C-alpha cells in the first residue's frame, strides 16, 4: 500500500452569511458558541461530514471510494459484508480469533471506503471489525472574533393539521450568524496512513474537497458559505520536523485598515503567511 | 424579600437588568413562543458587552408598546432599568463562572419581585 | 473478657443434656484464674470456612506464636498466653459451637463474622440475628426504634440478661477480634433502636425494606456494591450501631466519594435508570449528620428548610427532573457527571446547570408539557429566593446536607405530576 | 550499558485547545477535574502511555527497545520469553530458588524493555519475573487554573443494529476543554538507573519523547495538544543538592499582565525560570 511518505498541517479558512453554519442539538438550534467568550464553534464532525458528502458526489461510489456513514445505513449490515468477503464467520462480538484474519476483514473495510480509510471509524459491534484511528484528523473551528447569533421570526400562511383557531396560523423561527470568520486546524500523519493505505491520490481529492465543500452544500438555513484560505505545511519527513503549534502560529488573522464597525465580509479581515520552518514546505495557492 | 435593591455587585445588577427586560417583553407580547430568557441568555452571560444594547432596544419598542393604552404599568420598566443602569460603569466583556452564577442569582431574584401582587 | 465469657457460655451449655457436648508444665491460667494447672501448649483449632470464620483457613486459630518475633520473656508457642488445658478446650468448643450455621446465633458483616450469645437462656438470643441483618420481626423493631420497651412486644424476655457480640475476621489461619461489645439486653435494644430511628427516611422504591440491614448498607459504599471491596476498617467501626458512639468519620467521605463514583447502570437491565443517591446512601448519610454533626435532618422533604446546602440540593433535583422531562430516554443526567463539584464547589458550575435548565425548560415551553416547563421555574425561582450566594466550596457536613436535599427533592417529583 | 550518573528533576507545560487531554471513567467521559477546586487532571498514566507510544514509533521494534505493555500483549506470554531465554522454568507463582536465576530473568525483563527499564513494572503474575521501580516517575499534571468543561451534542445519520429510531437522528456528545495548561513534574534517579540500566541514550530518547510527545497523539477527540515548555534540573552529582520541591518553585506561571478574561492561548500566561541553587543547572533550553 503506497500511503503518502510526508506529514501534513493544513489551516482552512472558512466564513459564514446570515446562516447557521453548525446548530446546537441541546440548545434548540442556536450556533454553537464559546461560552465564556462568545466565539462561534464547528464541530469537527459536521466538516468531515461535507467532506464525505463532497466525495460521495464527486466519485458516485466508484471502486474504493464508497462511504461507510453513508445515510440511514445500517453499519452491522456492512460489516456483514466485509465478513463475507473474507470468507469469515462473524461472532456474536468478538474479531476472528486469527490476527491474520482480523487484520483481512479491517483492510477489507479501509480498501473499500475512503472515509474509513481517511478518518479511521469504531467498527466494535454485534459484527465486530475492529478500529481505525484515521490518518486525518480535524480540530473544532473556531471564529476569529465573537459572534452574535440572532433569532429571526418566521410565519407560515399553512396549516399542517388542525389550526387551534379552527390572527396568525404558525410562528416558526431561524438561526442566523450575521457573519463569522472560522479558522480549522488538521493534521495528516503518515504512520497511521501507512496502516489504512491513504495514499497521494486520496490526498489530492481530499485537497479538493475543502476546497469545494460548502460549494455543494447550499440550503435554506446555511446560508452562504466559502472557503477562503488553505495553507498546507508539507513536512520533508514522515515524522516531521517542526511542531505543530508553531506551523499553526504563522498563519495570522487580524481586523483590517478598515475596523469600523463590526465585520462583515472577508475583506473586513487581513491573512498573512510567515516564513516556514527549514524542514517544512508551505504551499499556500489553494 | 430576598432581593437586594442596594446589593451594586454588576453581574448582580445585569441579572435584575435582565429580568426587567423580559417581564417587559412578556407584558408587551403575550403568548409569545419564547421569553427573551431563552433567546439570548445563552449569548447575553457568554458576550454582555455586545448583546445588552440589542437586548434594551427591544426592551424599549416593548415600552413604547407598553405606553400606548391604559394597561400602561411602562414607567415603571422604564424606571426599574434606568434605576439598575445607574450602577453600572461598563458592561463586562466577559464574565467568570461564580459571576455568572450571581447574574443567575440576580436574575431570579429580580423577576420574583416583578411577580408580586 | 472474651475468652472467659466463651469458657463460661461452654460451662452454661455443658450443663444441658442437649443442644452441647459434654467432652473433657504448671502455672496459673489466665482464662479462670486457677493457680497450678496444667498449661496447655497447643489449643486445639477453630473452625474456618463455611462452618466457621468465612475467609479464613480450615484450621484458623486465636492463640499461636509460630514466629519468634511473637514470643516474649522466653516462653515458646502457647506458653505465651498460660491457660489451663480444660479451659482451653472449652473455650474453642464454644467458639466452635457457636460458629456453627445450624445454631442460630450467626451473622456474617462484609469481612468479619458476628457470633453472639447471652450469659442465661434467653430469646434474645434467636431474636439478634434479624436486628442486625432484618429479613414478629417487625413489630419487634417498629416499637424498638419508637423507643418502646421490647417486653411490650413480649413480656417474657428479661432484659437485664447481659449479651456478648463478637467480631472475628480472617487471616492465614489465624483469627482477629475486630470488636466485642458486653452489654445488657435491654441497653443494647435501646442503641440498636437508636440506630435505625437515626438512619430512617422515606423509601425510594415500595420494594426497599425499611429496617435496612447492615450489609446491605456497607455494601452501597463498596466499590461496585459487592461483599468485596467493602473496606474492613469502616464495616467494623459501623460497633457504633450497638455501642452507641459516633459513626467513624471517614463513613462520611466514603459514601461521599461512592457518590461521586457512580453513574446510572441500565446495564443492569433495571428499566429505572438507578438512582445514585440511593435510599440506602441518603439513610447513612442522615444518620452521620444526626450523631456526629449533632443537625437536624427531617425524614422526608421540609420546604420550610432554607438551609443554603439543602436548597442547593433541591435546586440540583429539580434541574435534574427538568433535563429528565426535557430529553426522554437520556442515557446519562447531570446525576451522573456533575453531582460531585455541584456539592463540593457550587460557585464554579451551577451557572452552567442553570443554563442548561434554561435550554431544556425552553424546550418544554414549546413543546406539549406548556406550563410543567411553567412549573419548574416556578421551584428554581422559589428555591433560589433563599440564596444570596453560591459558596465558592461547601465543607463535607455541608455535601452531606446538600445530597440529603437532593435527595427528598428528587423523590417528591416522581409523582408530583 | 552505563547507567546514568546524575539525578533530575523536569517540569513539563504543556496545553489543549477544544479537546479531552484525559477522559474520566466515572465522570462519564468528562475530563478529571479536582471537584473541590475545579482544577484539571490527568494521570501519570496517561503521559506514560504517550511516551511509550512515541517510543514504540520511533524505534518500530528496535532491538533494545520493546514496550512491555502493548495494545494487545498478553503480559504472562511475555513473561515466558524471559524464563526461555534464560533456560529455566517457572515455578508455578515464584521466582526461581536461585537468586541468580531470578535476577537474570529480571533483567532480561529490563535489558529489551524500554518501559520496564524506564517505569517499572509488576510481573509477579502466575509466570512469576519479578518487580522493577524504574527510575523515571511523573505526578499528576494539574491545570494552573480551574477549567470550564463544556459539553458538546453531536449526532449521527446512521443506525448500528436494526432499529426505528430514525425518530430523531442517533445521539452522541462529546467533552472537551475549551482551553488549560497543564504542569506536570518528574523525577529520575541515579540509584534506580543503576539497578535497571536506565543509560544516557535512553534518556536522550525520553527527553525526545517528552519534547514530541503528542505530535503523534492526534485524534477526534484528543482536540489540539502540545508541549510547551520543558525545564530540566541536572544535579551535579548522582545524589541531589537541592530539595525538588524548591527547584520545582523556580518555574512560576501566572497571567500575562496585558490579558484578560478566561486563558484561551498560551500566550495568556507569562512562564518564568528563577536561579538554580549552585549545585545544578537548569537546561530550560529544551
Amino acid at each position: 500500500m503506497t500511503a503518502i511518505a510526508n506529514r501534513y498541517e493544513f489551516v482552512l479558512l472558512f466564513d459564514v452569511e446570515n446562516g447557521n453554519p453548525n446548530g446546537d442539538p441541546d440548545a434548540g438550534n442556536m450556533p454553537r458558541i464559546d461560552p465564556e467568550t462568545g466565539h462561534g464553534l464547528v464541530t469537527d464532525v459536521c466538516l468531515k461530514r461535507k467532506i464525505r458528502n463532497h466525495v460521495a458526489l464527486t466519485k458516485e461510489g466508484a471502486e474504493r471510494f464508497n462511504i461507510y456513514i453513508q445515510e440511514k445505513a445500517i453499519l452491522n449490515e456492512t460489516h456483514e459484508r466485509a465478513y463475507t468477503a473474507c470468507d469469515l464467520k462473524p461472532e456474536p462480538k468478538k474479531l476472528p480469533k486469527k490476527v491474520e484474519d482480523a487484520k483481512r476483514v479491517t483492510d477489507w473495510m479501509c480498501t473499500n471506503f475512503y472515509d474509513i480509510r481517511t478518518f479511521g471509524a469504531v467498527m466494535t459491534t454485534e459484527v465486530n471489525c475492529g478500529q481505525v484511528r484515521g490518518p486525518v484528523q480535524m480540530a473544532f473551528a473556531r471564529s476569529v472574533e465573537p459572534v452574535v447569533p440572532q433569532e429571526v421570526s418566521i410565519t407560515r400562511m399553512a396549516v399542517t393539521t388542525k389550526a387551534e383557531a379552527e390572527d396568525n396560523r404558525t410562528m416558526g423561527r431561524k438561526h442566523i450568524v450575521p457573519y463569522g470568520l472560522y479558522v480549522a486546524h488538521g493534521f495528516i500523519s503518515a504512520p497511521l496512513a501507512e496502516k489504512t493505505g491513504f495514499s497521494d491520490e486520496d490526498l489530492t481529492l481530499f485537497w479538493d474537497a475543502l476546497v469545494n465543500m460548502f460549494e455543494h452544500d447550499r440550503s435554506a438555513a446555511r446560508g452562504l458559505m466559502s472557503s477562503r484560505k488553505l495553507i498546507v505545511f508539507k513536512h520533508q519527513n514522515r515524522l516531521g520536523n517542526a511542531p505543530a503549534h508553531k506551523l499553526f502560529d504563522l498563519v495570522k488573522v487580524s481586523r483590517a485598515e478598515g475596523s469600523s464597525g463590526p465585520a462583515r465580509s472577508f475583506a473586513d479581515y487581513a491573512v498573512t503567511v510567515g516564513q516556514a520552518p527549514e524542514g517544512v514546505e508551505v504551499k499556500e495557492m489553494l | 424579600v430576598s432581593l437586594d435593591p442596594a446589593r451594586t455587585d454588576r453581574p448582580y445588577l445585569l441579572g435584575r437588568l435582565f429580568a426587567v427586560l423580559e417581564k417587559a417583553q412578556e407584558d408587551a407580547v403575550p403568548g409569545a413562543n419564547a421569553t427573551i430568557k431563552d433567546r439570548y441568555l445563552a449569548s447575553a452571560s457568554a458576550n454582555p458587552g455586545q448583546v445588552f444594547h440589542m437586548l434594551l432596544k427591544n426592551a424599549s419598542n416593548h415600552t413604547a408598546k407598553l405606553r400606548k393604552d391604559p394597561e400602561r404599568k411602562a414607567i415603571h420598566y422604564e424606571i426599574m432599568m434606568q434605576e439598575i443602569i445607574d450602577n453600572i460603569s461598563d458592561f463586562p466583556v466577559t464574565m467568570s463562572s461564580d459571576e455568572q452564577g450571581l447574574f443567575m442569582i440576580g436574575y431570579y431574584h429580580q423577576r420574583k419581585a416583578l411577580f408580586t401582587k | 473478657m472474651i475468652l472467659q465469657a466463651l469458657h463460661g457460655y461452654y460451662q452454661r451449655m455443658s450443663a444441658d443434656p442437649d443442644a452441647g457436648m459434654p467432652p473433657y508444665l504448671c502455672g496459673q491460667c489466665l482464662i479462670t484464674g486457677e493457680r497450678q494447672k496444667p498449661i496447655a501448649q497447643l489449643h486445639p483449632s477453630i473452625k474456618g470456612g463455611r462452618d466457621g470464620v468465612r475467609g479464613a483457613q480450615a484450621v484458623a486459630s486465636i492463640v499461636s506464636f509460630n514466629n519468634t518475633a511473637f514470643e516474649s520473656y522466653g516462653k515458646e508457642q502457647s506458653i505465651n498466653a498460660p491457660v489451663s488445658q480444660e479451659a482451653a478446650f472449652s473455650y474453642v468448643t464454644a467458639l466452635n459451637y457457636l460458629l456453627n450455621p445450624s445454631n442460630r446465633q450467626k451473622v456474617t458483616i462484609a469481612d468479619a463474622t458476628v457470633v453472639f450469645w447471652a450469659e442465661r437462656s434467653s430469646p434474645a438470643e434467636d431474636i439478634f440475628a434479624g436486628m442486625f441483618d432484618p429479613p414478629r420481626m417487625h413489630d419487634l423493631l417498629v416499637a424498638i426504634r419508637s423507643g418502646k420497651r421490647a417486653t411490650d412486644i413480649m413480656p417474657d424476655m428479661d432484659e437485664s440478661v447481659r449479651f456478648h457480640v463478637l467480631g472475628l475476621s480472617p487471616n492465614a489461619a489465624r483469627l482477629s477480634v475486630r470488636f466485642w461489645e458486653v452489654d445488657t439486653v435491654g441497653h443494647m435494644l435501646d442503641k440498636v433502636g437508636r440506630h435505625y430511628r437515626e438512619l430512617e427516611i422515606i423509601p425510594q422504591f415500595n420494594n426497599e425494606q425499611e429496617f435496612p440491614s447492615l450489609s446491605t448498607l456497607l455494601r452501597q459504599t463498596a466499590v461496585l456494591n459487592k461483599t468485596e471491596n467493602i473496606s474492613p476498617v469502616l464495616a467494623g467501626g459501623l460497633r457504633a450501631m450497638l455501642t452507641g458512639g459516633p459513626y467513624p468519620q471517614s463513613l462520611l467521605p466514603a459514601v461521599l466519594g461512592r457518590i461521586r463514583a457512580e453513574h446510572a447502570r441500565p446495564e443492569d437491565k433495571s428499566r429505572y435508570r438507578l438512582e445514585v443517591v440511593t435510599y440506602y446512601r441518603a439513610a447513612l448519610i442522615k444518620a452521620y449528620l444526626i450523631r456526629n454533626r449533632k443537625l437536624e435532618v427531617p425524614v422526608s422533604l421540609d420546604p420550610a428548610r432554607t438551609d443554603r446546602p439543602y436548597l442547593l440540593g433541591r435546586l440540583f433535583a429539580v434541574l435534574e427532573k427538568a433535563q429528565e422531562d426535557a430529553v426522554p430516554g437520556a442515557n446519562a443526567t447531570i446525576k451522573d457527571r456533575y453531582l460531585a463539584s455541584a456539592s463540593a464547589n457550587p460557585g464554579q458550575v451551577f451557572h452552567m446547570l442553570l443554563k442548561n435548565a434554561s435550554n431544556h425548560t425552553a424546550k418544554l415551553r414549546k413543546d406539549p408539557e406548556r406550563k410543567s416547563a411553567i412549573h419548574y421555574e416556578i421551584m428554581m425561582q422559589e428555591i433560589i429566593d433563599n440564596i444570596s450566594d453560591f459558596p465558592v466550596t461547601m465543607s463535607s457536613d455541608e455535601q452531606g446536607l446538600f445530597m440529603i436535599g437532593y435527595y427528598h427533592q428528587r423523590k417528591a417529583l416522581f409523582t408530583k405530576k
